[PDB]
């Protein structure tokens, strides 16, 4: 698929991603959520070739709801990031490598500090402030660059990315069709149904 | 055939009892007696060499505690070479987990894995069980320190102290008697040394005979600390106690 | 004791029980013989004509390997059917790699060897068989006698089954008599005798004669069965001896 | 000790004869053939009061025109049932039609015989498979772990067998409807049970060209018990 | 065919004990002696070499062995399961170690992974224990000299000094009251030869004995010159001559 | 009693089947003998045909398994045979792999190591064989180097395996302390060969015809046997002083 | 391979080695199971032979094999961590390729179906283990209790306990639970559920572990004082 | 005794018992009959029920179009075989477009039996085969013994019993050879050679079982009121 | 390369009737401009009242044929001699033709 934003603020991580999906020459669905609840306080969204994406995000979420059973215990988004790079490193000298960028996008209950971490599809992760994949971060690190505090409300990171999302729907020749944004913080996972 | 000479080791006994592994744990009765004991601020593990010689290169040796990485320690009774099969591979398990996760492993799933190494045996294959009891003595930020024990059923339990090998039945006595949950480290150190003097099948319980160590929060700050005791520190530590 | 119960079990003398009751089968089984000639060998066997209902000359004992090597045996007749399945496959695979027909003393090691190996493990159960084999070859007339055991030598003569003594007497003779030599059509009538006479052993049932030959003038060097006027020719000179 | 696949001095296989003494154990089975169907009836015999006898399944639907009843070790059954339901939905998948009983019987039975040391012993339950075809119209099969299976007009398996085959025997005639075939199960079943029968220890099932194969409802069943009492007062 | 014999063959009995380990012990006891003596600049190992038949070369078979060049190992027990021991200790060397370190590994390191294969005899199927006690001498930069004892089961001690086999009991009191730690090699030496003569019977000389050393670096044996870190194995074993000239100053 | 059946060990540390292997040894009711010369190794046999049915030629437990490698066996013909298709197999690899003719000493470890894993794994019998491998290597020189079921294996001035063994080991024995050296001070293989035999019936007290015996003969760079004329020749020698 | 026969038939027609199998979960500590009106609650006895015990870190006895569905025992504690890893993973392999979670009903099938393939497999011995599974299906309110046992049979109870002296506290809930009208509250259906093991267990201190399961994954473990209330007012009534 | 544990274990008398208890399962079976002319060859099997209730256990199966036997013993046994021989008559149609002959048939059977006589964990096959066929050479009857043993006849039977209809073939042998031509007259005397077996019970329509063979006569089966005609 | 397909030309065709039906096909073999044969059969009798003819590619069609007639066969041996019905041996050659959906039978085929 095409576009994933993410940005870490003060108490949380937002991730927004667009709803269009492609076949052919015409968009089948305009409402497409690209992401998937790894645990109540972990978000992953998704990226890359089609059908490669859901499948590799689905294989995630079972083995971190697995580990979540059978601990009876929460992973820290850092370790959780860490599973899902070994999988895509694993993955890209496999016969056939599944072809998927991710953003991670958790709270950590311990240290009470929000987080995001971008992994590409050869196993390259990096934890950061705010990230994207594809051409996604050309149009938008020059905004986020400029306003960026790490001291922003959860209000303020939604105008910024509302500024983001605007900049590429003016600059991208590519529809995709706004974007779902997502709110992960201390209380857990929350959509914002109007943007 | 080959049937004729089958010795069958994973069948129940009508009792439903698995005769192996409690052949095992006969053997392990036999064995050098190890303690643990668990404090607010550390755990301690003690253990007694079986009838040493004179001549044994003491400061060189190791068949009672070993290491499991920087958080987790064990301590041995039965089968060294058995113990020294797992060992390793509990601590292949550990480095396993911190590369996946990049985190520590918690004590729990180490103790877990081992014990599933153990149950396998016991349920399929036609092999003997390993005839090994573990004491772990273990730190994390989950749970903070940890005791545990398996043995050769692949059962595995925590304890705030316990002892496995000789004499378990009147160590665990004279534990359950003194020990209490505000106890300190150092409090904790002196009952297992007492305890192992009162049960010890020797003469007399001396620095030659014993393997000891501590695993404390007692390193500078947030942070944990493995101390495997020297020779002359086990000396120090019983004239310190009272002992010798 | 228990040494006998499992085979490749070495009993305190040295002995391997399971091979040795292996052999009683062996004595068991009808009369083969085996006879070498001046360019060539001669084998045959008795058939006990167990019922009118058999139909004759159709449960064929005798067996070829390749193109020049003839088999019979004593004993458990599938044990022996087993063995030169075996036969042909390690004589097919010596002409795929080396384009020559397998030398007989060669061929006889290959049966040497795999019925050894039955020895080796209690998870196989030793061969019920004593193998009478031979033929001709690039250096001349090869015959041999297989045990189930793994042992095998060469011989001027050779006789297994029930009435092994009888024939081996009979053979001993021919070779006192004959220090030059033995011709095949001799060979193929005395071997009709020797069968005749070695089955007084076997007297309550009467039986069916079946001899086969190679020989390097006779047959080309290649394995046939005698057949017709020569079959019935051998026959009658073997009526007139015991008579 | 001994093969899994010995033979006795009498020629039968020991694994085979003693999975036989096992089936003997289990709760009785019946099944009768008509030519207006074939009806499959069942003891539950729950262990307890306090067990949810509605739980308890031992008939069974294979495919909509093949239903199968049990009796032994029925937790040996289930692999069994589903390499049936396998094969009765690969044929219709290779052959775009339905399979027939006995091919179907025929299908569970070559998995009998292969243990050995493959499972490691034969199946310690015996199946009454029922249905309907084209070709040779209602059936009734005995699928035995010998791997052997004989068709029956009338046949009882389990603890009361014996007894309820005699009874059978009398009974069973060419002309049988399906409403008597039922009250005729019942009424077996009543003889040889222990506990007294009743629509919650005791199940019925059918299985005709029209409907397919369905399994009775406790109402439906406990009028046919209703039934059955009172025709038996009648003389 | 197939090895059908998946099951382990040494198993617990009734009272705890793994009876093919002890049997094997007793095998070990039945053994030629051997011992082995650890000094402050070096280590020694000695044997009897009881040759079978006067018309055997006892020089062929050797009974103390190079396993790396600075560890060395003598055995008491089942000659032939000790030569291939040494075959799969030698491996095992190059295999589990040399080949990923670039070097010899430790004495102990080395010492575990031949435990290690005596324990799988142990446990494994369709086999029975090795019939030998080992006594591994070697030299390594950062652990210094050492001496081990290697069970059957694969137990392993380190030892200051000890005997193996035959007349251990006594051959061990004898070792408790000569031994200390200021002793230099050639006392050891001196020792090992005292300690063997009271279990040999007949004839003692260097054509009966086998001795060998873990000392000094030997740069004469190395077999190239070049290389200043490369300076030769501590491994030697001591000849016919050599051996004879230390048993007139006995 | 089922450690008697099996290699395990006994309760006295001992394996049974490996003990009745070495029972199994002297079936045969053969005795050999081996010796070194100055060029060459001598390896001599006893030869019995008691059946008159028997291919003589075709009688033998003397075997060719490389070039430079000669075997006797001291068994059953069936282990035997088993014995030399495994060593002409090792002996041939050997010089594939390695780029020169396998030594004496090396196929005798070798054939020792592959006993013994019979003396440990379970599955696999001892074969009952006693294997005495000759040569003139060359590193080494004339060589006898001997196998047995407990995979043991030595090298030897000279030997002797059978029934007798004894009486023969003394014999020469005795004839090394008079010497003082470590073979047979002789030029030509011939005389050694006659020595062989000379030492053989002085052991034995049996006389000897042509049929009577099998030599073998290790030179450097062949081993060969010696043919019934050959060993006609040797006998008249023999006599004739 | 190991491929040896070990569960076999005897000439009565017995599998010993189930049956001793089942001799193993005799031995066993006891579990129940009572399921109310809307609700199931699970009670483990723990034999306070072993003091000294960490019980914050100490295996509980109530296992969680989904959000919506908990897995108790007796028998042998080894065995029971190779079914419940097993029921685990199959848990999420139904959500990944289903999307639904897994019924009681399922989840059961699954585990006496490894129980039952244990039996006639080669080379392994059945499992010392007995399991309850108890749970909410998905969207569902009403409540499911089954059992499992070494030979692979499963079946659906009202309510059941097994394990040591299961045979008395079944007595005890034959008598006292009434199918017509089970415990309408969660108060009704724990108080039952420890009545029940009081007839067995000994003391009530640290002895008697409860889990409660309520629908749409609702799960919660009671504490010591919150049981010991229970314990307190049970015998204060008993006083008449 | 002590040496009928497996099947890898001779005795000290040189025998293997396990092949023998396999063979007492055939006398225990239900008697069939085999015989042939030189044109055509017939088999004859009484079957068995287990009670009234029950159908009568089919004893005759088909291999080709020109091949087919009988069994006696264990069933599922014969199912196994049969298979076997069904695969290798196709295998040899399928690759060398050549009808298999009868007595290669025979030959792989035997290897096929021996098998499982000579190795550790299976078992003897527990079943004796009637094969009956027409190819290249005319007619032809065989009988296969588990032991591995495969024997070229004239006419036979196996079976419970069996040793009245073998005598009686053994009379009638230059009788029914000579029945060229005429298969009814071929299967009369199979239908009364099979009687010499019967006590108590007789050949009713659902209890008799026939087949037949020939020149110009494919391998088919006679069951019900098709085999009314020769009771 | 070496190129597993060919082309041996020839047509076919086949005509439903109200009670009765036609398969038709030519009887020329060719390859490239050359007649391999002037008389080919292509459409057979593989029992139980059914016609078949694979058309394509020579090889893999008498392949296909040979088969299904040998499918036809073991229907009778393992379902009682039952006649296999035209829509079962329809869908029966679906699943020998998809067998090979990475290395196709080169044919078009008709029943
Ligand atoms: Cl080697
Ligand atoms: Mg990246
Ligand atoms: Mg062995």
């Amino acid at each position: 698929m095409d576009i994933i934003l993410g940005i870490r603020v003060q108490d949380s991580v937002i991730l927004a991603s667009s709803k269009a999906v492609t076949r052919g020459i015409s968009v089948l669905k305009d409402s497409d959520d690209k992401t998937r609840q790894l645990s109540p306080h972990t978000l992953m969204s998704f990226a890359g070739e089609a059908g490669d994406t859901v499948q590799f995000a689905e294989y995630i979420q079972a083995n971190i709801q697995l580990y979540s059973i059978r601990e009876d215990y929460e992973l820290s988004p850092q370790a959780v990031s860490s599973f899902v790079r070994q999988e895509l490193a694993k993955s890209i000298r496999s016969r056939r490598p599944y072809q998927v960028n991710v953003l991670i996008g958790g709270y950590d209950k311990k240290k009470n500090k929000p987080e995001l971490y971008q992994i590409d599809y050869l196993g390259t992760k990096v934890e950061l402030p705010y990230g994207a994949h594809g051409y996604s971060g050309f149009y938008t690190f020059s905004l986020l660059d400029h306003h960026y505090r790490p001291d922003m409300t959860t209000e303020e990171g939604l105008d910024l990315l509302k500024l983001c999302v605007q900049e590429l729907e003016k600059r991208m020749p590519m529809d995709f069709k706004g974007v779902i944004v997502k709110i992960v913080d201390k209380d857990g996972i929350r959509q914002v149904d109007d943007f | 055939g080959s049937r004729r000479y089958d010795s069958r080791t994973t069948i129940f006994s009508p009792e439903g009892r698995l005769y192996q592994v409690e052949y095992a744990l006969e053997s392990i009765s036999h064995a050098g007696t190890a303690i643990g004991i668990m404090a607010s601020d550390g755990i301690v593990l003690a253990a007694e060499r079986k009838v040493t010689s004179t001549l044994l290169e003491q400061d060189t040796s190791t068949e009672k505690l070993y290491k499991l990485n920087d958080k987790i320690a064990v301590a041995v009774a039965g089968l060294t070479a058995d113990a020294e099969i797992l060992i390793n591979t509990a601590r292949i398990h550990a480095q396993n987990y911190l590369k996946t996760y990049n985190e520590d492993i918690p004590v729990e799933i180490l103790v877990r894995r081992l014990s599933d190494i153990k149950q396998g045996y016991t349920q399929h294959g036609g092999l003997r069980p390993f005839g090994v009891s573990f004491i772990y003595a273990g730190y994390d930020d989950r749970y903070g320190y940890q005791l545990y024990t398996s043995n050769p059923s692949g059962n595995y339990t925590g304890w705030k102290a316990i002892s496995v090998g000789a004499n378990t039945s009147a160590a665990q006595t004279l534990l359950q008697m003194d020990y209490k949950d505000d106890m300190k480290v150092d409090d904790a150190i002196e009952l297992a040394l007492k305890t192992l003097s009162k049960t010890t099948d020797s003469s007399a319980l001396t620095y030659d005979r014993l393997e000891f160590a501590t695993i404390r929060k007692g390193a500078n700050d947030g942070e944990v600390y493995q101390k495997i005791f020297k020779p002359q520190e086990i000396k120090d530590i019983l004239v310190k106690t009272g002992i010798t | 004791t228990g040494y006998d119960l499992s085979n490749s079990v070495f009993s305190p003398d040295g002995r391997n029980f399971q091979v040795e009751y292996a052999v009683k089968a062996v004595e068991n089984g009808t009369t083969s013989i085996g006879i070498k000639c001046n360019d060539g060998v001669v084998f045959a066997v008795e058939k006990l004509i167990t019922s009118k209902l058999l139909v004759p000359q159709k449960n064929v004992k005798i067996q070829v390997v390749d193109r020049h090597i003839g088999c019979v045996y004593s004993g458990l007749i599938p044990d022996g059917r087993h063995l030169v399945n075996r036969g042909r496959e390690e004589a097919a695979s010596f002409k795929k790699l080396y384009k020559t027909p397998i030398p007989i003393p060669a061929f006889a090691d290959r049966l040497g060897q795999y019925v050894q190996a039955h020895t080796l493990y209690n998870s196989v159960r030793p061969f019920g068989v004593s193998t009478i084999f031979g033929g001709v070859d690039k250096n001349g007339a090869h015959l041999y006698m297989l045990e189930p055991s793994g042992s095998y030598w060469g011989y001027k003569g050779a006789a297994t089954g029930k009435g092994r003594q009888s024939a081996k007497a009979e053979l001993e003779k021919l070779v006192d008599h004959h220090p030059e030599g033995l011709s095949a059509r001799e060979a193929v009538k005395q071997a009709a005798k020797i069968i005749y006479l070695a089955h007084e052993d076997n007297k309550e049932k009467d039986f069916e004669l079946e001899i086969s030959w190679c020989s390097l003038s006779e047959t080309n060097g290649l394995h046939k069965f005698v057949k017709g006027d020569l079959l019935q020719e051998a026959i009658d000179f073997a009526q007139k001896e015991i008579n | 000790d001994r093969g899994v696949s010995t033979f006795s001095p009498e020629g039968r296989l020991f694994q085979v004869e003693y999975s036989l003494e096992a089936i003997k154990l289990g709760s009785t089975a019946i099944g009768i053939a008509t030519k207006e169907g074939v009806v499959l009836g069942v003891e539950k015999r729950a262990t307890s009061p306090l067990l949810e006898s509605d739980s308890i399944e031992k008939i069974v639907e294979i495919d909509r025109h093949i239903g199968c009843a049990m009796s032994g070790l029925t937790a040996d059954a289930r692999s069994m049932i589903e390499h049936a339901r396998t094969a009765a939905v690969t044929h219709n998948l290779y052959y775009d039609e339905d399979i027939n009983v006995e091919s179907l019987t025929q299908s569970v039975c070559d998995l009998a015989l292969r243990f050995g040391e493959l499972m490691s012993r034969p199946f310690g339950v015996a199946l009454l498979i029922a249905g309907h075809d084209a070709d040779d119209g209602y059936q009734l099969f005995h699928a035995e772990p010998s791997g052997t299976f004989y068709r029956y007009n009338a046949k009882a398996i389990g603890s009361g067998s014996e007894g309820a085959q005699a009874e059978l025997l009398n009974e069973w005639h060419s002309s049988l409807t399906l409403k008597e075939a039922e009250l005729l199960v019942l009424k077996i079943l009543k003889q040889v049970m222990e506990e007294k029968l009743d629509e919650n220890n005791a199940q019925l099932s059918c299985i005709t060209k029209q409907d397919g194969f369905k399994i009775y409802d406790n109402e439906k069943t406990a009028e046919l018990i209703k039934e059955l009492k009172e025709k038996e007062a009648a003389e | 065919m197939t090895d059908r014999y998946s099951f382990s063959l040494t198993t617990f009995s009734p009272s705890g004990k793994l009876g093919q380990i002890d049997y094997a012990l007793t095998a070990v006891k039945q053994g030629v002696t051997s011992l082995g003596i650890k000094a402050t600049n070096g280590v020694v190992i000695a044997t009897e070499k009881k040759s079978s038949s006067p018309l055997a070369m006892s020089e062929t078979l050797s009974k103390v062995s190079l396993l790396t060049p600075d560890i060395g190992a003598v055995y008491s027990g089942m000659g032939p399961d000790y030569r291939v021991l040494v075959d799969k200790s030698r491996k095992v060397a190059h295999t589990s170690y040399k080949r990923i370190y670039g070097e010899y590994p430790p004495t102990k390191l080395l010492v575990s992974e031949v435990a290690k294969i005596m324990q799988e005899a142990t446990q494994s199927g369709g086999v029975r224990p090795f019939g030998v006690s080992l006594l591994i001498a070697g030299h390594d930069e950062f652990n210094g000299f050492s001496l081990y004892q290697v069970d059957p089961s694969g137990s392993y001690f380190p030892w200051k000094a000890t005997a193996i086999g035959k007349g251990s009991v006594a051959a061990k009191t004898f070792l408790e009251k000569r031994w200390n730690d200021e002793l230099e090699l050639e006392d050891a030496i001196h020792i090992a030869l005292l300690t063997l003569k009271e279990s040999v019977e007949g004839e003692f000389n260097g054509d009966t004995i086998e001795l060998a050393i873990i000392g000094d670096e030997n740069p004469d044996l190395l077999g190239y010159t070049g290389i200043p870190t490369d300076k030769g194995p501590r491994f030697r074993k001591l000849t016919s001559q050599e051996i004879n000239d230390r048993l007139e100053a006995l | 009693g089922y450690d008697r059946h099996i290699t395990i060990f006994s309760p006295e540390g001992r394996l049974y089947q490996v003990e009745y292997a070495f029972k199994a040894t002297n079936q045969t009711n053969i005795n050999s003998l081996a010796v070194r010369g100055k060029d060459c190794t001598v390896v001599i046999s006893q030869k019995k045909v008691p059946d008159k049915l028997l291919d003589p030629t075709t009688v033998s437990y003397i075997f060719c398994i490389s070039r430079t490698i000669g075997m006797v066996v001291n068994g059953p013909i069936p282990d035997a045979r088993n014995a030399a298709l495994r060593a002409k197999a090792e002996a041939a690899e050997f010089r594939y792999k390695y780029g020169y003719d396998m030594p004496c000493d090396v196929l005798a470890k070798r054939m020792a190591n592959l006993s013994q894993i019979y003396t440990q794994r379970a599955y696999m019998r001892p074969l009952g064989v006693i294997l005495t491998f000759v040569s003139v290597d060359e590193e080494l020189g004339p060589s006898i180097y001997k196998t047995d079921p407990a995979g043991y294996y030595v090298g030897y001035k000279a030997t002797a395996t059978g029934p007798k063994q004894q009486e023969i080991t003394t014999n020469l024995e005795n004839h090394f302390k008079k010497s003082k050296i470590d073979h047979i001070n002789e030029e030509s293989w011939e005389k050694v060969v006659e020595f062989a035999i000379t030492h053989m019936i002085d052991a034995l007290g049996t006389e000897f015809s042509k049929n009577d015996l099998e030599v073998g003969v290790a030179t450097k760079d062949k081993f060969f046997t010696l043919s019934a004329e050959n060993i006609e020749e040797r006998l008249v020698a023999i006599a004739e002083q | 391979g190991y491929d040896r026969a070990l569960s076999i038939f005897s000439p009565d027609g017995h599998i010993f080695q189930v049956e001793y199998a089942l001799e193993a979960v005799k031995r066993g500590t006891c579990a129940v199971g009572v399921k109310g009106k809307n609700c199931v609650v699970l009670g483990c006895e723990r034999r306070s032979t072993l003091k000294l015990q960490d019980t914050r870190i100490t295996p509980s006895k109530v296992s969680k094999i989904d959000s919506h569905v908990v897995l108790s025992f007796s028998g042998l504690n080894a065995d029971s961590r190779i079914l419940i890893e097993k029921a685990r993973v199959e848990a999420q392999s139904h959500r990944l390729t289903l999307e639904d979670p897994v019924t009681v009903e399922y989840l059961t099938r699954y585990v006496a179906g490894v129980q039952q393939r244990y039996t006639q497999s080669g080379g392994v011995r059945p499992f010392g283990v007995s399991t309850l599974i108890a749970g909410f299906d998905p969207r569902d309110d009403e409540p499911k209790l089954y059992q499992t046992e070494p030979s692979g049979i499963y079946s659906s109870w009202s309510a059941q306990t097994i394990g040591r002296n299961s045979k008395t506290v079944r007595e005890f809930l034959e008598k006292n639970y009434d199918r017509k009208e089970p415990p309408a509250t969660v108060e009704e259906c724990v108080k039952l559920t420890v009545r029940s093991l009081l007839e067995v267990v000994q003391t009530g201190a640290k002895n008697i572990e409860i889990t409660v399961v309520k629908p749409d994954s609702d799960i919660v473990a009671l504490s010591s004082e919150e049981i010991n209330q229970y314990v307190t007012q049970i015998e204060q009534e008993k006083q008449e | 005794n002590n040496y009928d544990g497996d099947t890898v274990t001779f005795s000290p008398t040189g025998r293997l018992f396990q092949v023998e208890y396999a063979l007492e399962a055939i006398k225990q079976g239900s008697v069939t009959v085999g015989l042939r002319s030189n044109t055509h060859a017939v088999l004859v099997a009484l079957k068995r029920n287990a009670d009234e209730l029950s159908s009568y256990q089919k004893k005759i199966i088909k291999c080709d179009e020109h091949m087919g036997l009988s069994l006696a013993g264990l069933a599922p046994d014969a199912r196994v075989l049969s298979n076997y021989l069904r695969q290798q008559c196709n295998y040899s149609s399928l690759v060398f477009n050549r009808k298999l002959a009868v007595e290669r048939a025979g030959h792989l059977l035997c290897d096929k039996a021996q098998k499982n006589t000579q190795s550790y964990g299976g078992r003897p096959y527990g079943v004796g085969l009637l094969i009956i066929g027409y190819d290249k050479s005319g007619a032809h009857l065989l009988e296969f013994q588990p032991s591995g043993n495969v024997t070229e006849l004239y006419g036979t039977a196996i079976g419970a019993r069996s040793q009245g209809a073998k005598t009686y073939l053994e009379r009638t042998l230059d009788t029914f050879i000579k029945i060229d031509g005429n298969p009814d007259e071929l299967i009369k005397a199979g239908v009364e050679a099979i009687s010499q077996s019967l006590r108590d019970e007789s050949l009713t329509v659902d209890n008799l079982s026939i087949a037949i063979v020939g020149k110009d006569t494919p391998f088919t089966i006679y069951d019900g009121e098709a085999v009314a005609k020769y009771i | 390369q070496f190129n597993p397909y060919g082309d041996n030309g020839g047509t076919i065709l086949g005509i439903a009737g109200e009670d009765f039906a036609v398969l038709a096909g030519d009887t020329r073999n060719i390859t490239d401009y050359s007649i391999n044969s002037r008389y080919e059969p292509k459409v057979f009798d593989c029992g139980d009242n059914i016609v078949m003819s694979a058309n394509g590619f020579a090889a893999d069609g008498d392949a296909l044929v040979k088969r299904f007639k040998n499918s036809v066969k073991w229907y009778h041996f393992d379902h009682n001699d039952k006649k296999l019905s035209i829509n079962s041996a329809a869908r029966n050659i679906q699943h020998l033709l998809y067998s090979r959906r990475f290395f196709p039978y080169y044919v078009y085929n008709i029943i």
